[PDB]
Formats: C-alpha cells, structure tokens, sequence
C-alpha cells in the first residue's frame, strides 16, 4: 500500500508540464528536496522520490535557459543535482546521462561565470564556502559514480568545461565569477586522472590557458595595493594543474591516448605559440609561491619529461633570435640549465648559436648606454635610503575647504591622541570626489604613496582613493584605477615602475556611510636625480652565456671558440666591457 | 501529555478507530481542496496541524494511498508548487501556510516510513 | 494581449495606465468591440477561485492573546564552528551599553589559514525575518569585517545561503534588508577577515522581523 | 597646459592615423594610463586638419573607432588583481566627453548623420 508510484507519476507530470511556464522552478526544487530528505543534509542520503530521465533533462534544459539565476537558487540547484547523482534509474548510469549532454556544461558555465546582472553591488563574485562545498560534493559524487563505468567521459567533460570557460570572453579571462569556486574546482581537477582523454581538447585547453596566462603576465597592472587568497593563487593553481598535465605521457596514435614513451611535453613543444608565450612570460618576471617560480617549475618539468634535447634547443634559440631581445634571471638560469650536457653544446654550435650570441652582444652594447652613476654625479652631488618629499611641496584643493591641508604635509605630526583629525573635509550632497593636488618644487622619482587616515575614528577614512601623477605639473594625468581603502588603517600605494612626477593629485571618494573625511599625514616617498635585475637585461646575461659555453666543458671549447673568434669587434668589445665597472 | 510521559510549536509560541479516522481525514482533505476566497489561511494552518496530529496519533498510521487518489494528489502538488497559485508575493496562503503544508505532508510521510 | 497572455500580473502602475488609456469614449467602445469585458470577468472568476485571503481573521485575534517590528536575537542562542576565546552571547543582548566602547563587546582572532568565521544563531522558533542589523566596534572599526554574508535556514538543519557576501568595510552600521521576508529559524553570519586587521570587534546583533501572529 | 582648443603643430597623415588606430584596436589589456593618453591623442586628432574630406568623417567611418571605444568602455582589465570598481575617473570622463564634443562640432557642418 505504498503511494510512491502515484507520486512519482504526478511529479513526472509536473516536470513535463513545467515547460509551458506553469510551475515555479525554485518552489518545485525546494519541495522535491524536502520530501526526499525525510528518510539534515548529507551527500550520502538517498532521496525517497525516484525521478525520470525525461524529467531530469527537461529540468536541466529549463535551468540552462533561465538567466540571472540567483545564488540562493544556485545552491538549491547544486543540492538538487547532488541528489540527482544520488539516485538510481529504472540500464545506463544517471551520472553518464548527466555528463553526456552539453546542458550540464551550460548550467555549470552559468554558475561559475558569476554574471549577476541583478547585483547593484557587484563587489566580490565569490559564492561562499557552503556553495563551494556543495559543488565539490557534487563533483566528488560524479567521479565516484563514473569511476567504475567510464572516467573517460567525466575527465573529458571537466576538460571541456574548463576549456570553454577559459576561451575568449570567458570567466577566467574577464575575471568575473566565484574565485573560491574556481579554485576549489581546480584543486579538485588536480586529483583527477586524464589517462584516456582526447589530445584535441587537451591541446585546445592548454593553448587557451597559456594564451590567457601570457596575456595576463605580459600586460599586468602598474600598482598593487598591499594588505589571504587572491587571483594570484588562481594563476599558481592553474600553472600547477598544467604542471600535472605536461607530466602525463601519451601512448598510441597520439589521439584519445594518454594511458598513464612519448609525453605531451613534445606536443606543447611543437606549438610555437605556447613556447613564445611561456618564454615571454618568463622574460618579464622578477627574481627572488610566485608566478615566476611556477613558470620555472613548469619549464623544468617540461625539460625533464622531454625525450630529445634537440627539441629543447630549438625553441630557446628561436625565442632569443625572434626577440633587442628580452633576457631575464629565470631565462638565464634556464639557458644555463638546458646547456648542461656536452651534446647540448654540440647541438647549439651545430646550428649556429654562438655567432648569433656574439651579434647580440655587439647589437646590445651598441644599443644600451650605461645607467650607472658616474663620477660627475658624485662630484656635483655635494657641491650644492628613500626620503620623504611632502614637506618640500605645497598643497591645494579645487574646492574651498574649511581648513587648509598643509598640516598633512608635515614630516611627522604628533600621532599620540588623535583628538578629532589632523585634516577634515566636508562633502556636499552633489559631489563625491575631492582632489588634493600637491605641487613639488621639482619633479622627483616617486615610488610609493603613503596615506594615513584618522586613527581614532577611521569611519571618516575615504572609501576609495585614486593617485594621479604629472611630470610637468600642468598636464594633469591619472596613474591607475582608484583603490578602495575603506577599512584600511594604512594606505600604501607602491609603484612597480617609479615615475618622474612633479604634481600628485589624490582624489578621495566619499566614505560608505560618512560625510566627513579625516586624515593625519601624507607622505611622498621616492628619490631625486642625484639622491640583480638591473644588470641581467643588459649584455651581462649574454656574457654569462658565453662564459658558460666556453668554460662548462673544456673538451668542446676549442673548435666552437674558433667559430666564435672571427666575429667582428669581439675582442675590442670584450676589453671595453672588462674596463667597465660592471 | 505524551511528551512529558515540535513542528507545530508555531501556534502556542490515545488509540483510535481506523475507519472513522480515515473518513474524517479524507473529508479534511476534501475541505482543503475546497478552499476559496471565503476561507482563510489560519483555518488552513489549524486543519493542517490537526491532520498531521490525527495521522500520527492513529495506530497504525494512515497512509496517503487511502487518503488521496491521483487527481487529489495532483491538485495538492500543483497547489504546492505550480505558479497558478504560487505567483508573486501572494503565494498560496503565504509562507506560513506553505510551511504548514510542508510540515503536515512531511509528518504523514514520516509516519508512513516508521 | 498582455493581460490575456499573462494568473495575470497586475500592479499599481499597470492599473493606473489601464485607467488612463481607457479615458476616452472611443477607447471603451473599442475595448468592448473586440471582447475585453468578458475576458475581464473570466479573470475575476479565475483569480477569486485561485487566491485565498491572506488577511488576519478572527481566529488569529482570539488565539493571539490566549497564550511594529520586534527584535528576536535575545530569544535565540549563538554558536561558532571554531573555538573562540570568548562566547558571542553578549552580541545577542537587546541593547548593550554603547557609551564608551572600551575594547569590544565581542572579539575574534583569525588564524593565518582561515579568512571566514561563522556565527550561527539558532532561534527557538522560525520567524519572518526581514532585516539584519550588525553593529561593529564603534571606537575602533578597523576590526569591522571586510565583508559579511547572511545565510538563512527555515528548518534549522539545512544550512543555506541568502545572497552574495556584502562588503561592509568602512561601514559604521550594517543594515541588510530583505525585499522578500523569509521564514527562518537559523541565521548564519559568515564574516570575512578585514582588509588590514587580524581581529574582529562587534557590539550588537539584531534580528528584526515578525512572527506568525505578531 | 592641455586644452581641447589647442591646435597641434605636427600635422599627421591619414595612413598614419589608420595604422595607429588599427594597432590600438589590436592591442588588448590597454591600461587606463595609456587609455587617457589615447583619448588626449584622439582629441588632438580631432583638432587637426588634413592636406578634401574632413578628418572627423574619416575617424567615424571606419569600424576601428568602434573597436577602440568598445575596448575602452568595456573596462575589462585582465591586469587587475583588485577588480573593485571599473570606473575610469573624472579626468578620463572629461577627456572622452571633450573628444565627443569635438566630434559633434567637426561633423555638425558636414554630416551629423554618420556621427
């Protein structure tokens, strides 16, 4: 006398008739989850209402059709899909059915894209730890249900989802979407096995992710706000994922073939775009958990799992020739490491490497002038260690304030009690930004701005501040996006590139719930004209290259040095660089 | 008295014959289906509460197969989740009545699976 | 065609527009000519058979007393998933003394690995929650959370988020209103680590809403 | 001192302007420093005269100006580790508004249709 079959019939009728927009989706899903949980949430709980394949596909396609799906509804969807993994069908598996159709791709893309057109406060698109745990439980149940039958389709499904998400106008590229969900799925993808997955989608995803990471590295920001977990960890985790990926050997017809002895490092070696992208990304990274460490590790493992050393020297010399050329500390260490063996030096000499190197030193020595301080600066510096320059300059504002802001320009004002504020600003209802223009008597090599708000009551701290620099003092010009400093006791705006500036405009935004601004002290740190990585990009790196070539192994140093000899003006240039302090 | 010797606590802030309980339960369900603009929501909450209490109190627990047929259960389901009665902020009976319907159905299902 | 194809959705601006477009005599004549009034009558019959009255009747009045938005935080209890140095029940007071704000009413210390801490408030009964009030430390709001996410659960067991975590850094008073009042019995406030502070300082948490008969 | 009415002393060429515009539309992750510099340069490109079609009609006719303005107003910023608020600030908005005002002035006499 069980009423289960007639209720199953009624819910399948409802699931077929919801297509005409006659049933609310959120109410239907919440009620079906509540009636199926009566046997506290758990991923191991079996729902008591067994559903139908047509019902599941109709629900999935109406979910993929529905845009601006809220996160309340999204977590409800994730719990319902976990239950859809928990069920059994009445002989293919339900997980294979869920994975096979691209509708699951579309729903997961809508979830992880984190669009939220509804959000008037599109602040941080993260979906929170509960939703990330629910999605992780869903993916874990998917691997468990598809491990016995066919992990091929599950691993291909995950790689296709990441690849489509990582293409042009994707969630990883544009930066929108839940950062926590993306890093939890990626660290979930780390533990997966890709031992049957097709080489085509693997090549597509590796090209897409290398293009995206190279475009992010080469075109990075000009400032960084210093305070956790950020998108730096996302790049670190993606490079770790591809470090796992390139270590996978492929066996067979190089198609639908990994099978736990060629490797895919050769496949990414045949791609010229990827080698140019990764060497360029290593070209503009600083030396000593970081992106440069990650790039060094992925290239090291690419060299280790590679079969032939010839395929190691070909991309290196094509990048150095096609680059004048960009030569960094990780690139110098990699060139020294790949030229470790005797056969490496022999192959490098065989296809014309040393003569190109000599031409590069001649062209770079004729190219770059010395930037070091000479004797003239020493013997003129005194005839008339980062120092402050705020007391030297003056301050002004575009609006008539109740008090002048010159108190902010002191070298160190007394900060012991902080009675009201050192400087205060009152906001009109129409305006939101106020500009403090600081004019220095001379342009200085500005490096970092320090802004101290009121320490006793930092409710009056600006919600956001934009720093703008001008070298001539007249052509007013912004530096970057206004940085949010609400809740920050100390504001440190460092510059990766030190800028010659004579006027500095601090445009402060209205605070989130305060109409007054209170500030203590403004510092202007930098250098004046006469007050490791700086030598690597010069010809010294190439000189180290020649020294390692001619001194690492002495048995091959002669005939190859005889090839290095008849280049024009080699000895004069060597003597001139030896006479230099460098 | 049975407690000292929880789902319906939102109001306060023995052995029974099978046939008459079944009859009064199905008549209460037919009263639920005949709820129009003359009837109100507080009466709905109280009849849901007394339906769950009679369903759990009778030995053995009355199941839904002898309570509703297919059309009655279909009307209840479309009443609970369809947007012909759950459209906008004036969803059926309000969130309190929806919660009460969910609790009565959950109690009857839990009584069925003991 | 919109009223027929919609059961139908009819709002205040739509009512005013329908009254305004039916201002002229020719408008009424054309509305009657292509069958408008009969469809209207069918809509009243279908809506009257559709929607039950939501008004409070006499039963709620004559039972309400046998046993204006009010606070519900003092009635419930509080807990956290991590062992804190002090319990957060001081936050649950109806009005704690906020005159000096010496250090904080409640404080939380962050481990380097964690960034979120959850305060779960369990009410004795589910209430029609409408708006959350979070007051950080007023003397030094550097310890105010950078962002806070409010999550509601009606049954008290099925933990479930409400929306995206809202950024409250630089906010003296946190008011999270709900356009839809939600029947909730457990409320989780997941607070994020502040931008440059490792400690959280809070004064008072309010839980505003109604009851079933209040 | 910058002004939208200042006439630049170096008169440029049509092929030069089109090549510059297409290499700007090709270049992604264009920073806002560089974007405000671009807006000032394009204001100057509206200020110039060609040596007999107008330069504003030439700037408007090709879809490369659409692509550059779409890259500017889309506010992608893949570089931003702090994608907080994509606003470009009052100075850049004033520069773009001056550019559009100079476009209407230069195309009002000839053909406001295309603008």
């Amino acid at each position: 006398l069980s009423s289960v079959p007639m209720l199953n019939v009624c819910f399948n009728k409802l699931f077929s008739m919801l297509q005409v927009h006659h049933v609310q989706l959120e109410s239907l899903l919440q009620l079906w989850l509540t009636l199926s949980l009566n046997s506290l949430y758990n991923a191991n709980r079996i729902p008591v209402i067994s559903l139908n394949q047509a019902s599941i596909t109709s629900f999935l396609t109406v979910l993929a059709w529905y845009p601006n799906t809220l996160l309340r509804t999204w977590c409800l969807v994730l719990h319902s899909l976990t239950l859809m993994t928990n069920m059994q069908l009445n002989q293919e598996s339900t997980a294979h059915l869920l994975v096979s159709d691209p509708n699951l791709i579309h729903v997961l893309v809508k979830f992880l894209s984190g669009t939220s057109p509804h959000g008037t406060n599109q602040h941080s698109p993260q979906v929170g730890p509960t939703a990330t745990q629910a999605m992780q439980e869903f993916l874990t149940r998917l691997q468990v249900h598809l491990s016995s039958t066919c992990p091929q389709i599950f691993s291909e499904f995950l790689l296709k989802l990441i690849h489509i998400l990582s293409t042009e106008r994707g969630a990883f590229q544009t930066g929108q979407g839940p950062l926590d969900a993306q890093v939890k799925l990626l660290e979930f993808t780390l533990e997966q096995n890709f031992e049957v997955v097709s080489v085509s989608t693997i090549s597509a995803v590796i090209e897409s992710v290398t293009f995206l990471v190279h475009h992010y590295i080469t075109c990075s920001d000009k400032v960084m706000s210093r305070s956790e977990m950020t998108r730096d960890q996302l790049m670190f985790d993606l490079l770790k994922l591809v470090n796992i990926l390139v270590q996978l050997p492929l066996s067979g017809n190089r198609e639908y073939s990994a099978r736990v002895p060629a490797y895919v490092a050769d496949l990414v070696l045949a791609n010229q775009q990827i080698m140019s992208q990764i060497l360029s990304a290593l070209g503009l990274c600083n030396s000593s958990i970081s992106v440069g460490d990650g790039l060094f590790t992925i290239l090291t493992t690419l060299s280790k799992k590679a079969s032939t050393v010839h395929m190691m020297l070909q991309p290196i010399l094509t990048y150095m020739a096609c680059g004048t050329c960009q030569l960094s500390e990780p690139l110098l260490w990699f060139i020294l490491r790949v030229l470790d063996t005797s056969d490496a030096l022999k192959a490098f000499h065989d296809m014309g490497g040393v003569q190109l190197i000599c031409n590069n030193m001649v062209t770079s020595t004729r190219a770059i002038v010395n930037t070091a301080r000479s004797m003239v600066s020493t013997i003129m510096k005194f005839l008339d260690g980062i120092h402050n320059f705020a007391p030297l300059g003056t301050i002004t504002s575009s609006s008539p304030t109740a008090q002048p802001a010159e108190v902010l320009l002191q070298a160190t004002p007394p900060h012991r009690r902080a009675r009201s504020a050192a400087w205060s600003y009152i906001f009109l209802p129409e305006e939101a930004w106020c500009d403090l223009t600081i004019h220095l008597p001379a342009a200085v090599l500005l490096k970092e701005i320090h802004i101290q708000p009121h320490l006793a009551s930092l409710a009056t701290c600006p919600s956001s501040v934009s720093v703008e620099v001008s070298a001539d003092g007249v052509n007013m010009l912004p530096l970057s996006t206004p940085v949010v400093t609400s809740g920050l006791t100390y504001i440190k705006i460092q510059l990766v590139k030190a800028e010659v500036a004579s006027a500095v405009c601090l445009r402060l935004h209205r605070p989130r719930d305060a109409s007054t601004l209170g500030l203590s002290q403004i510092k202007l740190l930098g250098l004046t004209a006469f007050g490791e990585d700086q030598v690597s990009k010069t010809s010294i790196g190439w000189l180290r290259l020649l020294h390692h070539c001619l001194t690492h192994i002495s048995d091959l140093e002669g005939m190859m040095a005889s090839a290095a000899a008849p280049t024009a003006n080699l000895l004069q240039t060597c003597a001139a660089l030896l006479m230099s302090p460098y | 008295v049975e407690d000292e010797a929880n789902q319906w606590s939102f109001i306060n802030n023995f052995t029974l014959a099978h046939e008459r309980c079944i009859s009064v339960v199905q008549k209460l369900v037919l009263f639920l289906l005949s709820m129009d603009f003359t009837c109100h929501a507080d009466l709905l909450l109280f009849v849901c509460k007394v339906l769950a209490r009679i369903a759990n109190a009778t030995r053995p627990t009355i199941h839904l197969c002898e309570i509703v047929n297919e059309p009655q259960l279909e009307r209840l389901l479309l009443l609970l989740v369809g947007t012909d009665f759950n459209r906008g902020d004036i969803s059926w009976g309000g969130a309190w009545a929806q919660y009460s319907l969910t609790c009565m159905l959950q109690d009857i299902l839990a009584g069925e699976l003991l």
